[PDB]
């Protein structure tokens, strides 16, 4: 899964 | 709301400590509570709203991922029907995820999008309202999922606009705006050129504006542009 | 019960995905569910039901220790008076634990140990109705501690009593009961001598029988025997 | 804190 904040 | 007796200070006050202790869904209903007082978030009253959601919905996803792996074997040729239990307890799970969702949007909503006049608690909101969005569409499956990416999309480009216009490009809001943003792009609308471009043009223009930060300013921008980075690997 | 309308094979099947998926409070429900049909649990549904709880209290007494951590510092000379929101927050985590003990020493009285003949069904009982008393015990401050603390050794030493009779000292239900039990020795009767005793006699009396085990059974009890080697080495 | 099963 990719990153997100 | 159970939170109405409290005062709006003591609700802050335990939403910091349920954050020490790791108690996320009661640090989110502190913050609810704080919220529904009525008063402007500060900013750091907004990162408490933010943490707390985020680490509640996260674990949603997390569980919902899992069921819906599990039901998905169970739909393959050659899996053993095991009745209707693993449907129900995904829809379960879904549906305490969506009620999470819509408690943020109700809040966003109700009123602090309206409210929020400077660029950067107005980005930061609308930042969440495509988030929450995001989150729904990710278990939509129905006559909706079309207009819920639409919502998540319009959020994040109304976001996008006001940031581009009223943020440096190293903004640490702005930049983790971009970089969700493009993880929608990736992952929900189906636009993988898109999501690379944004990453990337992000990346390069907070890079050239790096110079005009303090020590600190550049810590969390480099955080934030080294995860576009990671993106990006794991896209190309 | 919200759970009367479920099978209690569906109750089974669905707190099996809840673990799967990290769902603990949700794997708790669902085996209290199984409880209330009134049937008696297998020692596969025996494990998912000490499972269940033990990450459910788990966490309840990690967040407790760190609230209970912050109110103490708050109590030391020269620390700025704060209001009551600490003592609240802290009483709050506190009664939710108690009713998650509570709950589970109900099912246990009501009627898992009456019902349990057989030496592994009423050791792995007792063992945690000893475990929900001790629990109850760290949290306790007033007028009832001493009968809490009573409770659990009374609890443990039934369990004690009939393990030493029945099964043999690799068993991993006996081995796992002396283990806990040395633990409240050490934690909640200022016993350390007694805890530090029984935790050396436990281990030579297993070491002492492995030679009568299968490969995969030597596994379990050694597993166990580094814990009470562990805790010997935390405590001398 | 000591191992507890
Ligand atoms: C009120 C305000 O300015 N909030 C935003 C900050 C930005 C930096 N924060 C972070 O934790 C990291 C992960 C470095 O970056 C983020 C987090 C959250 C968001 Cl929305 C953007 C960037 C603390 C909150
Ligand atoms: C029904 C039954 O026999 N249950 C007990 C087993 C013993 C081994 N188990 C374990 O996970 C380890 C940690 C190795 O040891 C334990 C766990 C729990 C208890 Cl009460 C004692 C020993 C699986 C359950
Ligand atoms: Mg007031
Ligand atoms: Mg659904
Ligand atoms: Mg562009
Ligand atoms: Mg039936
Ligand atoms: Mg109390
Ligand atoms: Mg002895």
């Amino acid at each position: 899964f990719p990153a997100t904040v | 709301g159970a939170m109405g007796s409290m005062e709006r200070a003591s609700l802050i006050q335990k939403a910091k400590l349920a954050e020490q202790a790791e108690r996320y869904e009661d640090m989110a209903a502190f913050m609810k509570g704080a919220v529904e007082k009525g008063e402007e978030l500060s900013c750091e009253e907004r990162n408490l709203l933010s943490v707390a959601y985020k680490n509640v919905v996260g674990g949603q996803r997390a569980a919902w991922r899992v069921l819906s792996s599990i039901e998905q074997k169970s739909n393959e040729e050659g899996s053993e029907e095991k009745g209707p239990e693993v449907r129900e307890y995904r829809e379960k799970v879904e549906t305490e995820l969506q009620g999470v969702c819509d408690t943020v949007l109700g809040l966003l909503d109700s009123h602090l999008i309206k409210e929020a006049g400077d660029a950067e608690s107005r980005v930061f909101y609308l930042k969440m309202k495509g988030d929450y969005y995001r989150y729904l569409a990710e278990v939509a499956t129905g006559d909706d999922k079309k207009r819920i990416i639409d919502s998540a999309r319009s959020a994040y480009q109304e976001a996008m606009d006001i940031s581009k216009k009223e943020m440096p490009p190293t903004n640490p809001i702005r930049l983790g705006l971009a970089l969700n943003f493009s993880v929608f792009h990736y992952e929900i609308a189906n636009s993988p050129e898109e999501a690379i471009s944004l990453a990337k043009t992000t990346f390069d223009e907070a890079m050239a504006d790096l110079h005009t930060l303090s020590e600190d300013s550049y810590k969390d921008s480099t955080l934030i542009m080294q995860l576009l980075r990671d993106n990006l690997t794991l896209w190309t």
